Parts: C-alpha cells; structure tokens; sequence
C-alpha cells in the first residue's frame, strides 16, 4: 500500500519524529510505498542541517536524510509553518531578506496542499504528534 | 472522492494546533473532497463566541471559523458530551453560515451538536483523519 | 507560602488535580493559559475547585480568560481575576513559585 | 475497521479515555510511546482497559514497552504485543488510522 | 545556601523532559546548594529498572540516574501514591548509591518513598523549584 | 525583587514564550529586576533570527529582542539544547563545522550553569513550559 506520513513535532523534544522514522523504515522494508513524509507545526524543525546532537545517540535529521536517500523519499516541509519557526532555503532567504539558510538539502519547502494531496493519493494517512 | 475528517481536540491559544489545523481545512477546500470537521473534548472550546485576545498580545483568529462555509465546509460537528462536561451549550458557540448560489441553500448556522454514537459513526465513515 | 501555577486544561491534563492535592493551607494557585478553563462555573471539575477554595486562595488570569471567550462573571465565585501585573505581585507576595506543567 | 493510535500516558492525558469511548466493536487500538503504560497490569486504569478488551482488539508496541522497563509478561492478558513491523501491518489490515494525540 | 527542588513529573522517552531535566541536576551539583529531586506522577516512571532502548533506536540514559549520588545528591524522593496508582513498588525502581569519603557513609540506595504530606512539606521548604 | 525566568518551549507552538514575555514586561514596568531569561529545551528556538511570521500577528523573536534592548536583559540560550536543535552562533558554527549561523544577535549561547546561577542570585524562579 501507499502511505502518507505526517509529523507534527520537533526532533528530540517529542518522540513523534523517532516513532515516525521507525514506522517508515519498517513499512519501507516491507515493500510499502511512502508517497510523502510531511512535516507540519514544530515538525518542520526536523529539516534543519544545523544540529550537532551528542555522538553517542541518534542524529534524527541525518537519519531521516539517509532513509530518504536509500528509498528516494519525498520529504516536504510546510512553508507557512517554516516561516513562523525559522526554516529557510535559498528561495525563502531571498524573498524574506535573510542572510543565511538552514534547511537540509534532502528536504524541500512547499505548500500545505502537498499534505492534502498525499492524503488523497495514499491508502493510509499516519499522523505522529503529541 | 474521499471522506476526510479533521479531528480538533485541543483548546485554542495555549498551543498552535487550533490555528494551524484550521489552516489545513482552508487549504483542503480547493481539492473538493468530502469533508467534515469535528470538535471533541477541549476542541469544543475552539468555537466559543466573544473571544478577545488584546490582553494576551495575540491575533484573534476566531473569525476564520465563521468563514468555513465560504470554503465549502458543510459538515461541522460538535460532541454534545464534551459541551456538557464543560458546562457549555450551543448558545456559547459561534454560528457558521453556509450558502450555495447554485442550490439556493442559505443557512445561518451549520454547526451541529451530536451524540457519541454519531461521532463514532462519522469516524467509521472517514477515509483519512487529520489529527493535530 | 507557595504560589502554584497551572497552565494546562483540567480536562486535558492531570496538572490541576495534582496541584490541588499537594497545595497546603494558605497557598495560592494561579490558573493561566489553558488552565483558565478550570475556573469556569458549571464544568465537571467545579466541585473539586470549589472545595479547594476552602483552604487555598485561587486566582485566574483575566487576559487568558477573555482570550478564550469568557467574562469575569463566568468564573466560580471566590476565584480572583488578575492581570499580568497581578500575576507578578502574586510571585513576590508568595515565597516561592512552583510550576505545574 | 479503524486502527486508533494512542501515544500519551493515561495518567497524564485524557487521550486513552476518549479513544475507548468512541472506538466501536471490532476496532483496533495500538498503544505506543507513553501510551504503553495503559497496557500494564495493576494500574488504576486496568479495569477500564480490561473492559475494552471485551469489544476491541488492543495492541501495545513492544519496543516502547521494553524501553520503559517492562517485559511482555507485565502486560494485561489479552493485549497483543507487536513490533514496528506489526504496527505497519495493523495500519494496512484496518481501513483507516486515527491518531489520538 | 538555598534549597532547590527538581520536580520530575513526566515519563521518560516520550518527551525529552526527563533527560534534559537530569542534565540540570548534574550541572547544579557544582554549585553546592541544598538539593532534592522529587519524582511524582509519571515522573516515577523515570526510575524504573531494566530499561532497554535498542528497539526504539534511542540511547538508554537510565544509568545516569544511578550516578546521582556521585554528584552529591543525597535527597531523592518518590511519591508513594504515584507508585500505587501505577501498580509499582519500590522493587520496580533502580537503586541509587551514595558514598561520602569524609563522613564514611556508604548507602546502597538513597531513593526514599514518601507520603503526600511529606511531599507537600518538601515543597514548602524549597526556595526554588525547577519544573520541566 | 530579582527574577530568573526559564522558558522551555518553542515560539508559537506553545503559549509559554508569550506568557513569559507578558510576565517579564509587566515585572519590568513595576521596577523589578529580571536577572536573566534562560531558554531551555525547545525554548532555545526563541532565539533564531530566521523567522518570518505573519505581519498581522506578533513577532515573538523580535519582540523579545526589543524588550531586551529597552531593559538591557541577559537572554541566554542553553548550548546543549541548542546543539541538539540547530541554534548556532559564530563560535558554534566554527567548532561544529556549519556553513551558516541563525542566532539573533541579542541572544547569547551559554552553559546550563547560567540557569542554576540565576536561580541562586534571583529572589524568584518563574518557569514557563508545557
């Protein structure tokens, strides 16, 4: 089947992102398709490349990126939620007058419509939050 | 084609879930799917009338709920048990109008208070549930 | 001489219930943010809140009350409505502040 | 044919209680993350969880159970322990997934 | 000089509060203040024995609690009512040793289970309460 | 009196930061001293200069910065929590090999000891969280 995954919380603060990762990995190993991984609310914070977590524990951002590389996942970050919280890519930096970017290259910033779109295309919508 | 349910269970302002959840409903309107918005538990507080946020330094987003009818949302449900547990009645909630130029329907309020069995039924009819 | 702060809904979290259990005679409790709902007359927790008024001084933050759609008249009689300046005075009048998250 | 997911402690949040109230005969409920505590025998919510087993199929995520210090033998008899692969199978076996945050 | 209380009320892993709260206790050790750590409500779950996190892909930080005695923490309290509500007994919790070379005290476990009145008393004796 | 304020949640997601701001402003207008405003957990996210929130609502980061300018407040962000979440200043960028920074110039990244230190120096410790 095809899955649409929604993550609503930031990395580390809540287990949501970790649970979503383990679910995704397990689903992907079973041959199921993950149509899109959508980050909303504080979930957008799972896309920053500026984290330097302790080396003796998991690196949530890089781990998601590695999974996306291996399975060619479409990881989308809500633009509205990103603007409110400080997740910026090249386009946003120019449009919003920022002198730096912080998004991880494996993630893309897009509209909330990509979430609804995935819910329509996927067989199941699995939400991870608080 | 699909039946989408928006499950609202958190009170407004304390967290952003109420506002950002509302944002999804507005966006989803353009996809012309079958939609219903359910307010359960503290979610019923999202529909209280007379909200005034000048004292907390935040924008009052309550007016947006009253525009839902303009975004083709015809089915808005409120759990009656949740209202009672909070000493609220439908009189404490805002009215949400709905008008369709083609069918001539013009309703002053489409917010419907329903019982627990109906809530469970609506859940069983959904193809996807958005939670926040 | 402790000022307990409760910012979560009594219908959503167990914060208010735990606070009322450990707060002692003479202590003060301030409801703010979503904790405001506990101060409303007619809810399922009115009984336990009213009982608390018997040994504790209860306060509710007016700005949060109003933001959520309730006037001061909707509060359980006995709970004093305060603004942010009042919130500050409560923290200085009491000896210590304890947050129940 | 709904798979309800509950990730919050039954002692901390009202999520589990609301789920058990609206879940209908034949539905499945998966406890993961902090929701795992509700599956433990001997707690103050064992009675209501056991009653639920009468009409619902209850599951608990083993990885979260173990991470919090509990073996499968500590679970209320009747609640099936599953791993992440089992979690995935539950979402595909059921027709829709509903998250109770 | 001051009496500091660390109020732990959340279960571990579901949120980071347990781990980052523990980080503050370790840091505060160097300030030589009067400290007590209280586990109440779901906070008592932070002290369960036999935690194994390999299945959830997270580092098991439980061992750190057992080192608290090494950081001069002598007062560690656990609410008895919270344990009962969760069907737990002190046998379900880890032991935290405490030794002081100067006074010769060598205790295998300083974790103390206390009643509600004692908890309230400890709260009333604190000059500052760290909440997470 | 002297206050030590602790904020444990990120901007917008939770009202904590807003409540702390209104409390601080009210305390400062009364003549009370705010010895230090310490951001911990997701609270560190209140220090990024990359936010572009809707113009018809409050700008939490800039608002805190304006308050700090007017009252000369010591706003501190926990380094450990910042590294885990992606809050980076010049020093961190160099030490952690990042090609960009995102901290707002009015905030400073420091050790958790600054929080305990404030609790010792202040008359009251007021914590805002979830």
């Amino acid at each position: 089947m095809k899955f649409a995954l929604q993550i609503n919380e930031g990395p580390y603060q809540h287990q949501a992102s970790d649970s979503a990762y383990q679910f995704a990995k397990a689903a992907l190993e079973k041959g199921h398709e993950i149509f899109r991984v959508f980050f909303y609310h504080d979930g957008v914070n799972n896309s920053t490349r500026l984290t330097t977590p302790p080396q003796d524990d998991r690196h949530i951002v890089n781990r998601w990126a590695e999974l996306a590389e291996q399975y060619e996942l479409d990881m989308v970050v809500c633009v509205a939620a990103a603007q409110r919280r400080g997740i910026v890519d090249e386009g946003e930096a120019s449009r919003n007058g920022k002198d730096a970017t912080n998004i991880h290259p494996k993630f893309r910033i897009s509209g909330l419509g990509q979430l609804v779109e995935a819910a329509i295309q996927a067989d199941r919508l699995v939400v991870f939050g608080d | 084609v699909k039946k989408f349910m928006y499950l609202n269970r958190k009170a407004p302002y304390g967290t952003i879930y109420a506002w950002e959840a509302l944002e999804v409903v507005l966006i989803g309107a353009a996809f012309d799917q079958d939609v219903c918005v359910l307010f359960l538990d503290d979610g019923v507080y999202q529909l209280t009338r007379g909200q005034d946020t000048k004292g907390i330094g935040m924008k009052n987003f309550s007016p947006t709920y009253r525009t839902l009818g303009d975004y083709e949302v015809r089915r808005i449900y409120v759990d009656r048990d949740s209202l009672e547990a909070r000493g609220l009645t439908q009189d404490d909630l805002v009215e949400i109008a709905f008008e369709d130029m083609e069918t001539e329907e013009e309703f002053d309020n489409i917010v419907e208070v329903i019982d627990s069995a109906r809530v469970s039924e609506l859940m069983n009819e959904s193809d996807a549930v958005f939670s926040f | 001489s402790i000022l307990h702060t409760v910012n979560k809904s009594p219908f959503e979290r167990n914060s208010l219930e735990s606070c009322l259990k450990f707060a002692t005679e003479g202590a003060s409790v301030l409801l703010f943010e979503d904790g405001i709902y506990a101060a409303l007359a007619g809810t399922r927790v009115e009984s336990q809140v009213t009982e608390a008024l018997g040994k504790l001084k209860l306060y509710v933050l007016g700005p949060d009350l109003k933001a959520r759609g309730f006037s001061d008249e909707r509060v359980i009689p006995g709970i004093s409505v305060v603004d942010y300046a009042g919130f500050v005075d409560l923290t200085t009048e009491c000896d210590t502040v304890q947050a129940w998250l």
